[PDB]
RNA sequence: UUCAUCUAGACAGCCGGACGGUGGCCAUGGAAGUCGGAAUCCGCUAAGGAGUGUGUAACAACUCACCGGCCGAAUGAACUA
């Protein structure tokens, strides 16, 4: 047999999310109704938050895991209460993300990264979190990147 | 604007005062049936009895005379 | 027709054959063609075209700046 | 009067100048005094992820790129201007798309990674044609035929101009589908390749060549010789 | 200058005139049955909404004109967060007295499963009031209604219950059972306005 | 106010000085100014609490008080602050941290008011009123939408005792 | 006339590269640099914009901003008469 790979973007949690899978499953001949409830089941971890799903068909399967990725991880360690499309819109991302929670999301991402110390991609992480408007150890994460410049903050693991 | 109301850079995507529910909707929508459909009638009796009749003979008034 | 049906057209059937390359040569005839109006244009229509050639400068300068 | 005018562009991004030359060159100088063994690297038509990740995979060492001119006046041109003994030979067996490997690992270990390491590539222009490629008559699909047509997406109607006036190819568009009277044959397996024909295999995704990085000699700062190593580069 | 560009290419619609409306959700095959019963040039792709504004096509049943008039697709939401392109569909068949055909997917290759099709007729049941309705069963060369579900032929009945509508089974590559849906549907239409005249 | 006469003065803010505010329980002042910060100073020393509260983009446009009647005794109330940013940020002033940063206005926000049953009003320039609940995380319970315009302010019932918490006219 | 670039490579041309976090956040039926609103960072580099345009329903693909290879000697810009 052969491994066919197909890759995603879906708010977790929300089933019958594979409706943009149709010209996808179409040829593979693939159940909609069960890849959506799979889909949920492997993104039951993150409630209201768009992350990465993959999906692997072989013969006559389909199997679903979650790509770590720098933004979902930032908003999840936001640890932001879960909301609905239907009350909430146009929700800023400003809470605080300690320096150990962002050491350990670059932990996680640090394998699929070109970054040689682990220093870059906590600053890789830190960039993500400037963009999505976030505040680490109360300060601007871009403040962080330029003390860990400056050799204020010192990265742990070398 | 303009601009985001209509046209190749509009932002407008929602109407701007929605319906409460599709009941109040239909009941909005036959009642301005039925208004529409009275103002027909009350102008038929008149103005196509009169000037949209006259137009498919050929069939002009004469010229306004420059005495009154 | 109805609604967006040149368009459609277009996304259907495609254009004339030489249309890139003939949009391409007006294009590049385009400064020729500036420079011969500016030379030829005489009267009110060479006066409204060395206007209009000003105020197309300075936007531009205005824009580089 | 009578001169070409110039397209302005408003971009983000300045011209380096003689700075960044001026950076290389240093930073060439001190890598030269603090590592032992100094490789030379033929990376012609290098794909960026391929080389960030040979890159990361030599970590602990130095990979040097930038203009053959550049690196090497850093390495000195002749006997008199060298930047330390017998350099002058490294200098000048530099060609095309030079890198400079800077390491202190073993001669046998970096001949061995540069040996076993290969990576699948696009076909360039004037190299021996990988396979032999026919557009199927009919619809054509994204992939021409490589995966079945069930499986792919047909050709988008955008790139039909491009596939008629770029590629030669006879093309025509049906109810937004692009399609062609007779199959057509793009490349011989061996048989030389031109851009055309690369271009077309590109478009197509076909990446059946494989890319090697050439080795032509390396320096050993202690020993003071050089020594040619002559892999891949049949 | 805008406005006029547009609304110079508007399809013309009498609302007066007999139509056939066809809605439903997106992916169902409301473009594909106008391409079958009419000659009107609509795309059929497969990926939801497609088709953004209305599109008129026009066919002889009995030596009488007809209009079938094709509307972008409707998610089962309140009239509050509902969109334009979702409000054009809900005006149509607000104010066009006719023949409404709501297309239901049994496969759900369309994204959306039954109980959610179910759940958007009896959403807009009451758009449809005193006009023909007819629930037309689209991709049966898939899977057919009488293979289905124990639960999910419950909830088909649930939507037969509504008087006075009739479920009627299609498919796209069927000239047959399309003619038949749409003559039905003719018929409905039909006998609804000359009982309504010889009133 | 009884010598008509300057007694303190309060310079720490870089830009201008928007809005001011008194606490209830008359204990401290709070300054929301145009460089998007909030200062808090005592005012008989007429000196600065600590450092300036930080975290909004655009300037302050409205400061309001958590009433007495709610903060349970021995807590000191906390402030609700509105900015152009279209954010409503609320401080706790007894850790000097921010708790909840309510973000549901596309634009800015006029005002924000801190009622007596546990509830927030913003009435921001998207011509909507939001109705927040400081018991629920901070969440939206409500949002009023009647206006064709910009709301430019709002006022309750209650507002008058609110400001005034505990004290009377005899200032008891 | 005055500024600049230049055999550790002048202007044009051709070819190659144009990366990774990442499909950055919000919003949208859909919006992945390129319908919009605010940020616009970090890493690896020789260089590569959270993107100059074409293009897609969204992707894809091309392009140029920039860098490199071939070519080898002058060239560009703004003013004045
Ligand atoms: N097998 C099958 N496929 C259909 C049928 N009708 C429509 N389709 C498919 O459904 C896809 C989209 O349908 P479409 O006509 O656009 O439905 P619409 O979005 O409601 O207008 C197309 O790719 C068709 O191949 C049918 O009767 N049988
Ligand atoms: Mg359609």
């Amino acid at each position: 047999n052969e491994v066919k790979y197909l890759y995603l973007r879906a708010v977790g949690g929300e089933v019958g999310a594979s409706a943009a899978l149709a010209p996808k499953i179409g040829p593979l001949g693939l159940s909609p109704k069960k890849v959506g409830e799979d889909i949920a089941k492997a993104t039951k971890e993150f409630k209201g938050i768009k992350v990465t799903v993959q999906l692997k068909i072989q013969n006559r399967q389909a199997a679903a895991s979650v790509v770590p990725s720098a933004s979902s991880l930032v908003i999840t360690a936001l640890k932001e209460p879960p909301r609905d499309r239907k009350k909430d819109k146009n929700v800023k991302h400003s809470g605080n993300i300690q320096l150990d929670e962002i050491i350990e999301i670059a932990r996680q991402m640090r394998d699929k990264s070109f970054g040689r110390t682990l220093a870059s991609v906590t600053k890789e992480i830190l960039g993500t979190a400037q963009s999505v408007g976030c505040r680490v150890d109360f300060k601007n994460p871009h403040d962080i990147i330029e003390g860990i410049n400056a050799g204020e903050i010192e990265i742990p693991e070398n | 604007s303009y601009a985001d109301a209509f046209g190749p850079k509009a932002q407008r995507k929602r109407p701007r005062l929605a319906a409460s529910n599709l009941e109040d909707l239909v009941k909005a929508t036959n009642e301005d049936i039925t208004k529409y459909e009275e103002k027909q009638v009350l102008d038929a009796t008149l103005g196509l009895m009169g000037n949209q009749e006259d137009k498919e003979n050929g069939w002009t008034s004469a010229a306004k005379e420059a005495i009154f | 027709p109805q609604n967006d049906y040149i368009e459609r057209h277009i996304k259907q059937h495609g254009k004339r054959l030489d249309h890139e390359e003939r949009k391409r040569k007006r294009e590049a005839r385009e400064s020729h063609k500036i420079s011969e109006r500016a030379q030829k244009l005489t009267g009110w229509k060479g006066k409204q075209f060395a206007k209009k050639r000003y105020a197309e400068k300075v936007s531009m300068r205005k824009k580089i700046k | 009067r009578s001169k070409r005018s110039k397209l302005v562009t408003l971009a983000q991004t300045d011209k380096k100048g003689r700075e960044n030359k001026e950076r290389i060159f240093d930073e060439v100088r001190e890598a030269l005094d603090t590592y032992r063994y100094v490789w030379v690297l033929h990376l012609d038509d290098v794909r960026t992820p391929v080389l960030q990740e040979i890159r990361t995979s030599w970590a602990g060492s130095k990979l040097i790129m930038g203009k053959r001119k550049v690196l090497q006046k850093a390495l000195g041109e002749k006997r008199e201007e060298e930047y330390k003994e017998n350099l002058y030979q490294l200098s000048k067996l530099c060609s095309g798309v030079t890198g400079l490997l800077f390491t202190d690992e073993d001669v046998n270990t970096v001949k061995e990674y540069f040996k076993s390491y290969v990576r699948s590539d696009y076909s360039r222009p004037n190299t021996k044609a990988p396979l032999t490629f026919t557009i199927p008559e009919g619809i054509v699909y994204s992939r021409g035929g490589q995966i079945p047509a069930e499986e792919d997406v047909p050709m988008i109607h955008s790139l039909e101009p491009t596939m008629r006036n770029k590629f030669e190819i006879p093309t025509k568009i049906k109810a937004g589908k692009i399609t062609i009277d007779s199959p057509y044959l793009v490349c011989t397996e061996g048989e030389k390749l031109d851009v055309r024909q690369a271009l077309i295999l590109k478009q197509f995704g076909i990446a059946a060549s494989e890319f090697k990085v050439k080795v032509s000699a390396y320096y050993d700062n202690d020993s003071s010789t050089v020594e040619s190593t002559n892999i891949n580069m049949e | 200058e805008q406005v006029r560009q547009h609304i110079g290419r508007l399809p013309s619609i009498d609302p007066n005139t007999r139509t056939l409306l066809i809605c439903g959700y997106p992916n169902v095959g409301k473009s594909s049955f106008l391409r079958c019963i009419t000659k009107s040039d609509v795309d059929v792709q497969p990926y939801a909404f497609t088709t953004k504004s209305l599109y008129v096509g026009h066919f002889d049943y009995k030596y009488l004109r007809f209009q079938a008039i094709d509307t972008p697709g409707i998610l089962d939401r309140p009239t509050e967060e509902m969109n334009n392109i979702e409000m054009q569909s809900i005006y149509a068949i607000a104010h066009l007295r006719s023949c409404v055909l709501y297309f239901m997917d049994l496969s759900e290759q369309c994204g959306f499963t039954i109980e959610a099709q179910v759940k958007l007729f009896h959403s807009i049941k009451p758009l449809f009031a005193n006009k023909s309705v007819m629930v037309v069963i689209n991709k049966t060369d898939i899977i057919r209604p009488e293979d289905l579900d124990e639960e999910r032929a419950q909830l088909l009945e649930s939507v037969k219950e509504v008087p006075g509508v009739e479920i009627m089974t299609s498919s796209c590559q069927l000239e047959e059972n399309v003619m038949e849906v749409r003559n039905k549907a003719c018929e409905k239409l039909l006998a609804s306005r000359i009982e309504n005249k010889l009133k | 106010c009884d010598t008509q006469t300057p007694m303190h003065t309060l310079k720490g803010h870089y830009n201008w000085v928007l809005c001011v505010s008194w606490s209830p329980d008359g204990e401290v002042i709070a300054t929301g100014s145009m460089d998007n910060t909030i200062r808090l100073w005592d005012p008989k020393s007429g000196q600065c609490l600590g450092d300036a509260l930080r975290g909004h983009s655009k300037w302050i446009t409205s400061l309001s008080w958590e009433p007495i009647h709610l903060v349970k005794p021995g807590s000191k109330p906390r402030l609700a602050s509105s900015s152009k940013d279209g954010t409503i940020k609320i401080w706790d002033t007894v850790s000097r941290v921010c708790q909840y940063t309510m973000s549901g206005h596309t634009n800015s926000v006029s005002c924000v008011k801190w009622g007596g049953q546990g509830l927030l009003y913003s009435g921001s320039h998207d011509r909507t009123v939001r109705v927040w609940d400081i018991n629920s995380q901070g969440r939206c319970i409500n949002i009023l939408k009647s206006h064709a315009h910009w709301v430019n302010h709002l006022s309750l019932s209650t507002d008058y005792a609110l400001r005034i918490g505990a004290f009377d006219h005899t200032g008891k």
